[PDB]
């Protein structure tokens, strides 16, 4: 941004500071807020087991490890378009939707068990 | 021109084609308290907790309309669970889909008509991985993608349109038989009451009039542009509402001053309360205006994606009778396509035209008889007397095959001399 | 009224919608059901009773030798519908709650 | 506080009128313009006009 | 000190007025030509008087 000399500050539509001037050496700074979102727990139901899968909504993966813990370790970690996705793992197959996680994409609990990331499938293929 | 011997007939038709638009789903969004009004500030939280369960009740508002939405698509869409397919070779006929069905050179196969419809509207917060958008997002304001993307809603459309093609509506009672394309034609004339040989023998007619309406439907969405107003107001609407939720941080609501850092930064914690309370009741009070006309768009909206559910279940699936439910004239069918929200039903729907004169009769009097159409209407050309169908002009002479004898000839009123001729009598003469 | 509080007028006048609810009945009476989905074809009156009784699944036999009888019913329904409506006062409670 | 209780009723009372409507313009378009076979759509009995 | 309280509460008053004059348009406009009725009224015995 151009501050022109006699300017300052920069505010925002909320009447909050978004770009700002160093006191000492006179260069024009941006500041962005940190990174915030929500947190999901997939679970099936805890009569069948007492394991979960956690999602991270809207935050690329690589904050997570940056910032309980016993789960980041992964070797699961997996990028949707939902956010990110921690304790599950991906196949290739398709099936139909069984717990809904977004996006196109839903999670499900199956073979040893383990809880499992696929693509919804909207049925069978038909040529008449 | 009414009067009590007189009739008007018709002695051709025309093919019309329309378009119907109508919303199903909005944009599904989330707001959280603690950072909305209380932001990175302790002070301010536990000045918070003693209202006690307000912001759960928001929350769990707010995520009941988000579920809501993905039923709403559901259930207008998901009519169908095979995906059936169009054969490669196209002999409808006569007739041409090249501008509805699926078109491969495209990374989402859409068809034509469907790029025009998502070039037309300008959607804004696709909610997908990630201005207004930011100077929003930066206040707990969040947007979550749909369950549905954008690509699976095509092949549902699609799925719809080739199994409406080549079995009829077999399809949404069973099995799908197949059935060559003309004779589909035929059936659906039987069903609005016009004899089915009039199909045969004006068929080429009949593709052209088909054809040309589709082109007509082409370019009137590819020139104009207030066509799509009903989604647009959607959009809009919640655009506005969202804004002015976050334009309502700068206000004071009386205290010294809006930001909550500065309030914290000057005065000492005893006085420092008597203003963040202030701040707290007039932020929490622009919240609960939110939720509230959320909830009532979320009602309407539900309403309106009940009615798209019938219309595809009763005019596409079927043939409908209702009148005026499924376009104006007597319908015949119509075809889905997919809008950014919502969805447009085009219905192609047969009128009459080309009408004349001719003077009319109840009963004919025979030989102290009185005979009767069994279906159809007799008229008089001039001179002589024949029976046709009501819905388009083809006389025929009037024999004891297609009338019905019932009494003598001295109660109905304004019955009229003929002669009646018998078929057997011939063969015997 | 003396307080910020104002009320509009409606777009349609009162005598706008009588004359489309006359257009209603004199299209209905005169043409049948034509006029709904093209031009108003028209037809006599009795002929088009017996397509409607044809509708229901009577024969239109029927009418023709019953004109009289029928005639003289709707008349005497219709007398009965202005005299109730002319005596008893909450007929319309519907629209007084509103 | 009094006005916003106002308006919000106001609304209410709106969406149910809205229904209403739609039902009476079904009502004009299958009743009075056609010949309806639902039953006890358009009275009790078969209905003719 | 209050900001857009007003604004929020005349928008929505009025888009109730709106929405009332479109109620009433959807249900009576369904023809666009006024037919009239002959002079003789010979209807075959019915009564419209
Ligand atoms: C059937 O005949 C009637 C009566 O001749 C026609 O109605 C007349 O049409 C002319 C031309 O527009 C008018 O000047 C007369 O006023 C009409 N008569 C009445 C009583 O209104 C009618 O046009 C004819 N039908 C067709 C399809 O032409
Ligand atoms: C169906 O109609 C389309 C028109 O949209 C036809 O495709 C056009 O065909 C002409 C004939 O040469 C070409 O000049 C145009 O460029 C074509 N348009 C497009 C968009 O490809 C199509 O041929 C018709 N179907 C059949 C079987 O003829
Ligand atoms: C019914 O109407 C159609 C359409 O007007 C008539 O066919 C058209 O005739 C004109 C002149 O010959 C040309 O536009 C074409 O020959 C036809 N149009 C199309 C789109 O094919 C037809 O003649 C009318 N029926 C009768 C019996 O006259
Ligand atoms: C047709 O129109 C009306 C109804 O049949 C008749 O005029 C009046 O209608 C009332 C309706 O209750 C009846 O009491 C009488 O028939 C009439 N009243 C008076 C005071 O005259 C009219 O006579 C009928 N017949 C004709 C030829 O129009
Ligand atoms: C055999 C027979 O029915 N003849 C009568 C004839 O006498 C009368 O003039 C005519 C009037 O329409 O109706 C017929
Ligand atoms: C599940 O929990 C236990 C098994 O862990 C079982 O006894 C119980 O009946 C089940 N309850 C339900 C609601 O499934
Ligand atoms: C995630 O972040 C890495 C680097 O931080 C970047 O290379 C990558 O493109 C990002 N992916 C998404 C989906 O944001
Ligand atoms: C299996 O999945 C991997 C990525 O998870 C992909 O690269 C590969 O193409 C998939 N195989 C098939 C047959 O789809
Ligand atoms: C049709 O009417 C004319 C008189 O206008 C008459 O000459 C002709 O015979 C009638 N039709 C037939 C098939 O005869
Ligand atoms: C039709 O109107 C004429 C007018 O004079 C009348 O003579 C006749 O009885 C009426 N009814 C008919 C023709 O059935």
């Amino acid at each position: 941004k151009k501050f022109l000399p006699f300017q300052q500050f920069g505010r925002d539509i909320a009447d909050t500071t978004d770009a700002v001037r160093d006191p000492q050496t006179l260069e024009i700074l941006d500041i962005t807020p940190c990174s915030f979102g929500g947190v999901s727990v997939i679970t099936p139901g805890t009569n069948t087991s007492n394991q979960v899968a956690v999602l991270y909504q809207g935050v690329n993966c690589t904050e997570v490890p940056v910032a309980w813990r016993v789960y980041s370790t992964g070797s699961n970690v997996f990028q949707t378009r939902a956010g990110c996705l921690i304790g599950a793992e991906h196949v290739n197959n398709s099936y139909e939707c069984d717990i809904p996680i977004g996006a196109g994409i839903c999670a499900s609990y199956q073979t040893s068990q383990s809880i499992i990331a696929y693509t919804m499938s909207l049925g069978a293929e038909n040529s008449v | 021109a009414y009067s009590n011997n007189s009739i008007a007939i018709p002695t051709n038709f025309t093919i019309s084609v329309t378009t119907e638009i109508l919303p199903v789903s909005m944009t599904k969004t989330s707001v959280d308290c603690t950072m909305y009004i209380c932001g990175d500030s302790t002070e301010c939280s536990n000045l918070l907790l003693q209202y006690g369960s307000f912001c759960t009740q928001l929350n769990r508002a707010l995520t009941g309309i988000a579920v809501e939405q993905d039923k709403n698509t559901q259930e207008v869409f998901a009519q169908v669970k095979q995906i059936y397919k169009t054969p490669p070779i196209k002999d409808f006929g006569g007739f041409n889909f090249s501008q509805i069905l699926p078109d491969p050179s495209k990374p989402s196969k859409r068809s034509f008509i469907e790029d025009l419809l998502f070039n037309k509207v300008t959607l804004a917060d696709a909610g997908f991985i990630k201005d207004l958008i930011c100077a929003q997002k930066f206040n707990g304001l969040t947007v979550l993608p749909p369950l549905l993307t954008d690509e699976m809603i095509a092949q549902y459309t699609s799925a719809l349109l080739a199994g409406t093609i080549t079995s009829g509506w077999t399809f949404g009672a069973g099995a799908a038989l197949q059935i060559p394309f003309a004779m589909q034609m035929a059936y659906r004339f039987n069903g609005i009451g016009v004899t089915q040989n009039v199909l045969y023998e004006n068929q080429k007619l009949i593709a052209n009039q088909f054809n040309s309406a589709i082109g007509k439907i082409q370019d009137s969405l590819s020139s104009t542009a207030s066509a799509l107003g009903k989604l647009q107001d959607v959009v809009n609407q919640n655009a506005q509402a969202l804004n002015t939720l976050v334009k309502q941080l700068s206000s004071n609501f009386g205290a010294i001053s809006s930001v909550l850092n500065d309030i914290l930064s000057r005065l000492d914690p005893p006085e420092a309360e008597v203003q963040i309370d202030r701040l707290i009741t007039g932020r929490l009070q622009s919240l609960q205006t939110y939720v509230t006309q959320q909830l009532i768009r979320a009602a309407e909206i539900r309403a309106s994606a009940n009615l798209a559910a019938t219309k595809m279940s009763e005019c596409v699936l079927g043939q409908s009778k209702r009148v005026d439910f499924c376009g104006k004239g007597y319908h015949l069918m119509s075809f889905p396509q997919s809008a950014p929200h919502g969805v447009v039903f085009l219905h192609v729907t047969y009128v009459p035209a080309q009408e004349k004169n001719f003077t009319t009769a109840p009963a004919i009097c025979h030989d102290g008889k009185a005979h009767f159409p069994r279906e159809g209407v007799f008229v008089s050309n001039g001179t002589h007397w024949f029976v046709t169908q009501r819905n388009f002009y083809e006389p025929q002479i009037i024999t004891t095959d297609n009338t019905f004898v019932s009494g003598n000839c001295d109660v109905v009123i304004g019955i009229v001399n003929n002669t009646v001729y018998d078929p057997l009598q011939p063969e015997l003469d």
